[PDB]
DNA sequence: TCGTCTCAACCGAGACAGCATCGTGTGGTTCCGTCAAG
DNA sequence: CTTGACGGAACCACACGATGCTGTAGCTCGGTTGAGACGA
């Protein structure tokens, strides 16, 4: 329900190319073309990118195939 | 883009070609109307409109035709900002070179000369002359002449000569200079000298002949005949009230020189004499010297004020110094200034902010949320309604305030954590409120400052600040292992008055069922919140990865701890908990859940304790009240005493038996003993006053009174504070030097008089004196210490060598200072470490130290480990992230991409503004001795007599570990033996800095050899045969005749053979030096080891500066060359040439030594190249020639942490280690065949050079090289930027430097990429810079 | 301030149309910004909030339209500083 | 040492100027007349001590002392250029006059930003005389009325004459010697340079872009060829009457009503005069 | 906060808030004395008993009772000012008192 | 009241250093060192007892 | 007997009048945009 | 759907000074440079 980045964080251990890939996702989502998959819980799109970067649903091969 | 950001000299015509037209009129703007003319500093042809889409004649004012040309006008109508693209030029008729260049603190033009800058100045002055191609002449091109030299060398030749001045004759000088083959005569002559002034001038002039010839550019470009003129709308020309008019200085200063170039057209044409043109070139040298800078030769005044012009360097660099304009003001868009004040309702995860300002802060994202819901879809309509407060806009404006981040800066800046990311809220005023447990890591009390906040447009700036400086993610100092987020006074008194041992209260032996059950018997109003109780726990340990056992403990808890237990979740265990909550017991309490949780879990951890105690601080009741200072009985009776031994301290001063200094020092170390008497005293009745019983008489605990509790807490403040609140206030020294003697009988619950307050007042207002100094102090120093630190990023994963340097804990004095645990934290091991077992291996891999290993190495007993240092890495242009430990904001390994030194240089940066004899060696604690490099020989006594001063005494501890090292001189005794038992307090080494022993090697019977009585030495009695030996004589007191003679006492046998030392080939011979005496006589039997002869023998700032400056001291430590033996040479011929003469290499080259400071070097004895001799410190520089980059890192570190550990912070040495690399990354090299003999380069160009020419034509094309270190202030000036460095540095240098230099730089730094507003490398920019690298050059 | 009117030797806000300017973004500011491993935001900064022509208008674009493309483009800063380093005569160049 | 400046040595460069009997003048000026470079060389190098007294009555000035000392021999090469020996008197107050002449010129032209021609510095020049003359008298500060009224001039005259003097001051020397902050960042231009103005200029062209494709063709035509603003020139319905319409009656009907339309729908879009124009 | 007092060297506040107590005591003590309509000898033996301490003068038994008593109580109805020296001023004693 | 050592023939904030900015017990009665403003400039500017 | 190695000052930062065109004010008609009138 | 009248630009001739030119003759601390000193 908040913004937790040490999911991913503790995940990952790189805390680099995680921005690039939310940065991707919410151009996606603010362009219209891809839906989200995690539900909004009234938020703007920066949560929705960073949730699904924590969750570990979209990945940079998963990005670069939604682009 | 664009790419290459290079620069390069440019010839006239190219000027030319960037320009759009010549001026020739002063016209700017006209008399009658407020429109300019044509060929002036605002025409329209050659720079543009003044306004948008428009003509100067008035006939087109559509907006279709972007690059057409008017009839009328020979003007082009485009937009408003076309006046900032063109720009002009002024014709000169005669060449005027560039001021730059000479006025500077090198002059270029006398160096590509070989001449000095008084002549080279004196020929544009116009009152030397200068030739040109001389060929067959007595005076060549580089000689000088007056009027009437040149005048008779004009008629002793007549022909093949020019006399030419002032600057046209340096253009044709730069012309027929042959650059690239003048370069070959010096390259020739180089090998010829090895002077220094001779060296260094030859050096810098091979420099600017290898600048010229990699340029690509030629040297005739200097001076220019074209020269620009500055673009009309940045010079500004604005109507103001009234008719008047706006100008700067610039314009005045071109408009004159447009003057002074139409009066030099107009007198070139009418068969002028020489001279009028030479006073009028001069005028023009003079006004375009005045163009380029101001304050030196011009100093021009303007009409009705006092205040000089502002010249073009006042437009490159403005105010503030040497500091460009973009450098030294930015306001940025989307601010404004606040005052904050705490809001104790808001999470970690959110904040508060004020409706009036969301109403601005948020209006993009207003305008796109109106314009995109479908209520109103214009732009003056949504203005209209966020400025006449209507009802649905914050209804509307709510939607971007719960999940988008701000930014909020305080505006004096001392740290990286004055800026943070939060999430406001909806609130009423016009104040922010802000979290409180934040500003601790602002180091900003809410004192009503100005802060302002920020606001980026995009969201994935949103995204990115709430990636990197969202308060859930840099929990953890830059400085240290300590979290940044600490808590203050307040919950820290919540967990002191909670968790507590009473003997006395309601509810004393009772049971409870639970955690929440306890709470709800605490809340009920019967039971207390300190009482001997018992409760079980259902907690949770995480031990096992994965897994949360569940398990019940009887403990011994009170009613607190069970309501600590309450609010700490189930990833701390119970037994934790169970201290009396200190502030650095509940710092290493967060430091430890924090290291063992993660991020969330902290920062959810955080809010729930900062809110239970916050309201068990609300339902608390201390208070510091006039019964809670106590006052003692016996001190009065400490001063009325002390007071009558200072009046006999007086008494038996005035009748004549001391001196001044003497009583004085009896009363500056009594007095002080008083007071920390009256100190201990007052913890003693601090620590006592309580009086409660529970079912007996009397029983004695901890006081339960506030002082008691600020003073074991400890939140702000220490113990030496209180004694000022009620006992002695201490001893305030003078601001001259001296300290006062009398002290304050007084305190401040009684009340001070008027002579203790007016002591008190000194001290305070010289602390207000280091209070207020110490902050433009450490800016200063940062504002280079970053600025060297600013080119340390990282692009390299892994590179494979091996290397380290050895990292010791701080053993100095009696115990250790500083643990091995606090050192190693966060780290990366370099090699294996090695058991003292036989062949045991912890580890054979570079793992990160985490928090299992730091109590892994505490039950373990080694105490030399080798970590992964980054000074001594392979990689090429930056550092990788292998070497770097973990010591940042997250809890694991470094990645690539962070800029490692800004944050080693702000953990130095940030507490600078908190900063204001050997007679015998004894242990404190009970360990083993351990023998580390150093000789010694036993003697016939049983005694141990060290000739090497280069040994130290290292105290092992049972298991093996070093807890206590000390330094042991030449000379020493070492009464105990290595390998015995342990003993605490004992005497293991002494030596006296008094007299100074001179021990022998070898036995038998002595004999002087070169003793003359007169000359060298003589007969001197003292009074009732007090003293019969042989006195020496002094070197300078000495005859004429026995100067050069020196004594030597032979050491034989009794039997008459000779005896000499094993290992060398000369006998054991001992020197007699001045001002010594002979104990035994010559020709009796004297044993080895025994005294021959009895020789006698600031802090904070400016210390932190001048061992970042790596410059020598006003008395600097002179150390031997080579290690082993060392002699004397010679001793009355005005200096001290102390040879050095070793067993394996001998060198003719001897180190000179000054006859001001004293030499303690022994003749003949076997001084190592780590032995110091002089007195004073040895800069890192100065030791850096001897030994290497490990002692004198860790000598580094040491003489950093020992002045930063008395103040109370904790730095690692990677903060410095990292800086020291980049001051240490220029080298220099001493050998010929690839470059010069002497230049300064990169050891990374070194090392790839080496790499090149070793896999080639020849053999080996390079040679060996020779490492230098630098400072601050001459490290970032041997860059390869320009921009980077005419930030710092003087323009007028720099860019001379660079004009000459013709390096095609690339985009590597960060100066570079922040002057400008393209991508940075350092970040999240690698995929942008991979990118342009694939793009560019490549497939 | 939301939006203030630009300078007349750079394209950055000050005051003097009815509107108080913003804080001073220094040296210290931005070296606390670059203090962490980030290099977007340090360009953003600098070329959207200041320091450009048409940068600002592309960027607004993209926000009222909803869609982002992040089109890098060319600042006014490195304008001037050409201009005033071509004012003393310098040879500057692209390679490509 | 030696020093490093330019007016000793310029003061120590013409200290080799002679000063001999008039009739040697008399020659230099009759040799001057029928052309050769040596008399006039040497009349502009052997005449310098009147140049550097002229010089040194004219100090503290918006110029340097060079620029004086430039004027001065600049005028007295002009002077003996053009000079007629048909007189018979010396030539030293025929340069004295062109070197007043010259350092008028320099005063009027290196002195202000604004550049004035030689009638209006000159009525500047006895206005600020009779200023200086009354004053003296008045023991109080210069009030236009005194000056309109001892001048025989009008008021506003005056006063427009007074507004050309600006004096403008350094960009620089701020407020108090703690010069802090300079006047650079103080004012702004008073041509829209915000990202508000143009933000709302492309967002009002926007707006009007698609309330004219949403409205009826005739009337966006009427509408964007009448003011030129999609795209068409600066012409009207009387350069538009054989492209749109003829009848100028018609089409200015259309005009206007065109306009009504465009008032109620921005009046049922929320748009009105007060939330417009504050 | 109580960190003023340790960690900012002056423990004056503590004394000052403890005088105001005492002067809002005294001050409320008059005001419910004027409230209870007492006579001007209780008034006079009040001011009496207030203006004997230890430290400082009394300067009482001039004021008269009709005009300059009800026009100081009109004008101490608001609180009461003290007179504290610099180096000299009140001991901790008359502040028990 | 106020005793600055700034301006002209005087002392700036910059010339202070450690010379001025200290206090010597001749003061008795003479300069305050308990009234001087805080900020950039402590010390040079005193007071008037 | 001379080349090179320190070594202490030097400098700079955080008037008057006349002559030859001249450029927009000042209308001057003329074209244009609009206002009644059927 | 047609017709005739007045106020406001729109180049343009006339013009009134007005631009433009010309002749009288009495604090602490680091890079630079000139100068003394010692050995091969
Ligand atoms: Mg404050
Ligand atoms: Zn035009
Ligand atoms: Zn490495």
């Amino acid at each position: 329900a908040r913004v937790t980045v040490e999911d991913c964080l503790d995940n990952v251990d790189n805390r680099f190319e995680l921005v690039m890939l939310a940065t991707k996702r919410a151009r996606q989502l603010a362009t219209g073309g891809k839906e989200p998959k995690v539900a909004w819980e009234n938020d703007k799109p920066t949560v929705v990118a960073l949730r699904e970067i924590a969750s570990g649903l979209v990945d940079e091969n998963v990005v670069q195939q939604e682009d | 883009e664009f790419d290459a950001i290079r620069i390069g000299l440019a010839s006239p015509e190219m000027i030319r070609s960037w320009s759009f037209g010549e001026v020739k009129k002063p016209e700017t703007i006209n008399y009658r109307t407020f429109k300019p003319e044509r060929d002036g500093l605002f025409c329209a042809k050659i720079f543009g409109p003044v306004k948008d889409y428009e003509c100067l004649c008035g006939k087109y004012k559509r907006l279709k035709h972007r690059g057409v040309i008017c009839e009328k006008c020979g003007v082009e109508v485009a937009l408003a900002k076309v006046r900032r693209e063109r720009m002009g030029h002024i014709e000169l008729a005669s060449p005027v070179a560039h001021i730059w260049f000479l006025k500077s603190l090198p002059s270029r033009i006398g160096l590509l000369l070989d001449m000095t800058l008084r002549d080279i100045e004196r020929v544009l002055y116009f009152e030397s002359y200068v030739v040109i191609d001389p060929g067959m002449t007595t005076l060549e091109k580089g000689q000088l002449l007056n009027d009437e030299q040149y005048f008779e060398a004009l008629e002793e030749f007549g022909d093949d000569f020019d006399a030419r001045m002032g600057a046209e004759a340096v253009h044709e000088l730069l012309n027929a200079i042959d650059l690239e083959h003048e370069i070959g005569r010096l390259r020739e002559e180089i090998p010829q000298t090895n002077s220094e002034t001779k060296i260094k001038k030859l050096s810098k002039r091979l420099k600017l002949m290898e600048a010229f010839q990699g340029s690509g550019n030629k040297p005739e470009w200097m001076v220019l005949t074209v020269l620009p003129v500055l673009p009309p709308d940045l010079r500004p020309l604005v109507p103001l009230d009234g008719g008047r008019f706006a100008t700067s200085d610039l314009n005045d200063l071109y408009r004159r020189v447009i003057n002074r170039n139409n009066r030099l057209k107009r007198l070139l044409d009418l068969a002028a004499p020489d001279i009028i043109v030479r006073n009028e070139k001069r005028m023009l040298q003079e006004a375009v010297d005045a163009l380029l800078d101001n304050g030196r030769r011009g100093r021009a005044i303007t009409g009705s004020n006092k205040r000089p012009l502002k010249s073009l360097a006042d437009m490159i660099k403005g105010k503030q110094g040497r500091f460009r304009q973009n450098l030294l003001g930015k306001r940025v868009d989307y601010s404004g200034r606040s005052v904050i004040t705490v809001g104790p309702t808001l999470r970690l995860h959110q904040c508060g902010l004020p409706k009036k300002m969301a109403l601005e802060l948020f209006k993009p994202f207003i305008f796109g949320k109106l314009e995109g819901r479908g209520m109103a879809t214009t732009i003056k309509a949504a203005k209209k309604m966020v400025e006449r407060e209507l009802p649905e806009v914050w209804d509307v404006l709510a939607e971007v305030i719960r999940e988008h981040p701000v930014l909020l800066n305080r505006a004096p800046t001392l740290h990286r954590l004055g800026i943070q990311a939060f999430e406001p809220v909806l609130i009423e005023g016009k104040a922010i409120q802000l979290h409180p447990l934040v500003c601790a890591a602002y180091n900003a009390d809410f004192d009503g400052d100005q802060m302002a906040v920020h606001v980026p447009l995009t969201l994935e700036a949103q995204l990115e600040a709430r990636a990197l400086m969202m308060s859930t993610n840099n929990i953890l100092s830059p400085a240290n292992g300590e979290p940044i987020i600490v808590p203050s006074q307040d919950v820290v008194m919540g967990l002191y008055y909670m968790t507590r041992e009473a003997i006395n209260a309601k509810g004393e032996g009772m049971a409870f069922a639970d955690l929440q059950e306890v709470d709800r018997a605490y809340r009920s109003g019967q039971a207390s919140l300190h009482a001997r109780v018992k409760v079980r726990i259902n907690e949770k340990i995480k031990g096992e990865d994965g897994q949360l056992t569940a398990n019940t403990r009887i403990v011994d808890t009170t009613v607190g701890r069970a309501l600590l237990f309450q609010v700490v979740p189930a990833g701390l265990p119970f037994d934790v908990v169970n201290q009396s909550m200190k502030k650095k017991a509940i710092s290493k309490l967060i430091n430890h859940c924090y290291r063992v949780v993660g991020l969330k879990d902290t920062v959810i951890f955080a809010d729930q304790l900062m809110y239970t105690g916050f309201a068990y601080s609300t339902i608390s009741g201390v208070s510091i009240g006039v019964n809670d200072f106590v006052i003692p009985d016996e001190k009065a009776r400490i001063i009325n005493a002390a007071t009558d031994e200072v009046k006999e301290i007086e008494s038996q001063y005035a009748s004549g038996l001391v001196t001044q200094g003497e009583k004085y020092n009896k009363v500056i170390d009594l007095w002080s003993k008083a007071n920390d008497e009256v100190s201990k005293a007052m913890m003693a009745n601090l620590s006592k006053e309580k009086v409660v019983d529970r079912e007996g008489k009397e029983v004695d605990q901890e006081s339960f009174n506030s002082m008691y509790m600020m003073a074991d807490s400890g939140a702000r403040g220490s113990a030496a504070q209180i004694r000022q609140l009620a006992g002695m206030r201490g001893l305030m020294a003078k601001p001259d030097g001296s300290i006062i003697e009398t002290p304050i009988t007084a305190n401040f619950r009684e009340g001070l008089n008027v002579l203790q307050y007016f002591i008190s007042t000194h001290g305070a207002r010289k602390g207000l004196a280091d209070t207020a100094l110490k902050t433009a102090n450490s800016g200063y120093l940062t504002r280079r210490l970053v600025d060297v630190a600013q080119d340390l990023v990282v692009t390299e994963i892994d590179c494979g060598t091996e290397h380290g340097l050895l990292m010791s804990p701080h053993i100095e004095g009696g115990d250790v200072v500083e643990p091995l645990g606090e050192r190693v934290l966060g780290r990366v091991i370099a090699r294996d470490v090695f058991k003292p077992g036989s062949d045991e291996v912890i580890v054979p891999a570079g793992t990160l130290i985490d928090e299992k290993w730091v109590d892994f190495l505490e039950v373990m007993s080694v105490d030399e480990v080798v970590v992964r240092s980054p000074i001594t890495c392979e990689t090429r242009h930056g550092i990788c992230a292998m070497c770097y430990g973990r010591d940042l904001a997250r809890g694991h390994r470094v990645n690539i991409g962070e800029a490692v030194g800004v944050i080693a240089a702000q953990s130095i940066g940030e507490p600078g503004t908190q900063l204001t004899a050997a007679d015998n060696v004894q242990v404190k604690n009970g360990g083993t001795i351990r023998l580390h490099n150093l000789k010694h020989v036993v003697r016939a006594d049983g005694a141990l007599v060290a000739v090497s001063r280069s040994g130290e005494l290292a105290v092992a501890d049972d298991f093996g570990r070093e807890r206590e090292r000390y330094k042991l001189p030449y000379g020493a005794v070492i009464s105990v033996k290595e390998g015995d038992k342990v003993d605490p307090g004992a005497i293991v080494a002494k030596w006296d800095p008094h007299t100074h022993p001179i021990v022998t090697e070898v036995d038998g019977t002595v004999a002087f050899v070169g003793m003359e009585e007169g000359i060298t030495v003589k007969r001197q009695t003292d009074e009732l045969t007090g003293l019969t030996n042989i006195e020496v004589m002094d070197p300078k007191d000495r005859p004429a005749a026995g100067k050069d003679i020196r004594p030597a006492v032979k050491l034989i046998d009794a039997a008459g053979k000779d005896l000499l030392l094993p290992g060398t080939d000369v006998p054991a011979q001992y020197f007699l030096p001045a001002n010594a005496l002979v104990n035994l006589t010559d020709g009796a039997k004297v044993s080895i080891g025994d005294v021959v002869a009895r020789i006698p023998q600031t802090g904070g700032l400016p210390r932190v500066a001048d061992l970042f400056e790596a410059r020598r001291p006003k008395e600097p430590s002179i150390l031997a060359e080579i290690s082993g033996t060392i002699s004397f040479g010679k001793e009355t011929k005005g200096k001290r040439r102390l040879v050095i003469t070793p067993n394996d290499g001998s060198d003719p080259y001897e180190e000179l030594i000054p006859k001001w400071r004293h030499l303690n070097v022994f003749e003949g004895e076997q001084v190592n190249r780590g032995e110091v001799i002089s007195d004073g410190p040895s800069n890192p520089h100065d030791i850096l020639r001897l030994l290497g980059v490990s002692s004198l890192a860790k000598y580094i570190v040491n003489e950093i942490q020992d002045v930063y550990r008395l103040q109370g912070v904790k730095i690692n040495d990677k903060h410095i280690e990292t800086i020291l690399r980049q001051m240490l990354r220029k080298v220099e090299v001493s050998e010929s065949g690839d470059s010069s003999f002497i230049k300064g380069d990169q050891v990374e160009l070194t090392q790839v050079l080496e790499e090149n020419e070793q896999l080639g034509t020849e053999d080996k094309f390079p040679a060996k090289y020779e490492r230098v270190l630098l400072g601050i202030t001459k490290a970032s000036l041997s860059t390869e930027s320009f921009i980077s460095a005419a930030s710092f540095q003087e323009t007028t240098r720099v860019l001379t430097e660079a004009a000459v230099t013709g390096k095609r730089d690339f985009l590597r730094g960060l100066k570079e990429n922040v002057v400008v507003g393209r991508l940075i490398p350092a970040g999240t920019g690698l995929a942008y810079h991979s990118e342009r690298k694939r793009q560019r050059d490549l497939g | 301030r939301s939006t203030g009117s630009y300078s007349l030797v750079t394209q950055q806000p000050l005051g003097g149309k009815a509107q108080f300017g913003g804080q001073r973004f220094g040296e210290m500011e931005v070296w606390a910004l670059e203090a962490y491993g980030a290099a977007y935001t340090l360009q953003e900064m600098l070329t959207v909030k200041s320091d450009d022509v048409n940068g600002r208008t592309k960027m607004y674009k993209n926000i009222v339209d909803g869609d982002h493309r992040m089109e890098a483009g060319m600042p006014e800063s490195f304008n001037v500083l050409i201009k005033e380093i071509r004012s003393l005569g310098i040879d500057i160049e692209l390679e490509t | 040492t030696r020093a490093l400046d330019a007016t000793q040595l310029y003061l120590n460069e013409i200290g080799f100027s002679p000063l001999l009997t008039p009739e040697e003048e008399v020659h230099f000026a009759r040799l001057a007349q029928k052309g050769d470079p040596a008399g006039r060389k040497r009349m502009i190098e052997s005449n310098l001590r009147l140049v550097v007294k002229i010089a040194r009555r004219y100090v503290n000035r918006g110029l340097s002392l060079l620029d004086l000392i430039e004027e001065g021999n600049l005028g007295l090469i002009r002077a003996v250029e053009k000079f007629d020996p048909e007189r018979g008197f010396r030539f030293s107050t025929y340069a004295t006059w062109w070197i007043r002449q010259t350092i008028e010129r320099a005063i009027m032209n290196q002195t202000r930003t604004i550049r004035l021609p030689i009638h209006v510095v000159k009525e500047l020049n006895v206005y600020l005389r009779a200023a200086r003359e009354l004053t003296h008298k008045l023991d109080h500060e210069p009030s236009p009325e005194e000056i309109a009224n001892l001048l025989e001039k009008p008021v506003a005259e005056v006063k427009r004459m007074l507004g050309l003097n600006e004096r403008v001051t350094s960009v620089d020397v701020s407020l108090g010697p703690d010069s802090d902050k300079t006047l650079l960042d103080t004012l702004t231009d008073d041509r829209p340079t915000d990202p508000c103005e143009l933000l709302q200029d492309d967002d009002l062209s926007e707006s009007i872009d698609q309330w004219l494709t949403e409205l009826t063709d005739k009337q966006r035509e009427v509408v964007i060829r009448r003011f030129g603003l999609r795209g068409h020139e600066s012409s009207t319905l009387e350069e538009v009457g054989q492209e749109i319409g003829l009848t100028r009656e018609r089409v200015r009907q259309i005009q206007v009503e065109a306009l009504k339309r465009l008032r109620e729908i921005l009046e049922k879009n929320g748009l009105s005069s007060d939330a417009l124009f504050q | 906060n109580p960190l003023g007092v340790p960690s900012r060297m002056n423990v004056g506040q503590i004394l000052e808030t403890h005088l105001g107590l005492a002067a809002k005591g005294l001050g409320e003590k008059i005001n419910r004395m004027l409230e209870e309509q007492r006579k001007v000898a209780e008034l006079r033996k009040f001011l009496h008993e207030i203006y004997n301490e230890i430290g400082g003068r009394e300067e009482n038994l001039d004021e008269l009772g009709d005009n300059e008593i009800l026009a100081l109580a009109k004008n101490l109805r608001g609180g009461v000012p003290m007179a504290t020296p610099v180096f000299d001023g009140a001991k901790e004693r008359e502040i028990k008192a | 009241r106020r005793v600055s050592a700034l301006g002209p023939g005087g002392l700036t904030r910059e010339r202070a250093g450690f010379e001025v900015r200290d206090v010597h017990p001749t003061h008795y009665g003479r300069v305050c060192p308990i009234e001087t403003p805080e900020g950039p400039n402590i010390g040079l500017i005193n007071s008037l007892a």
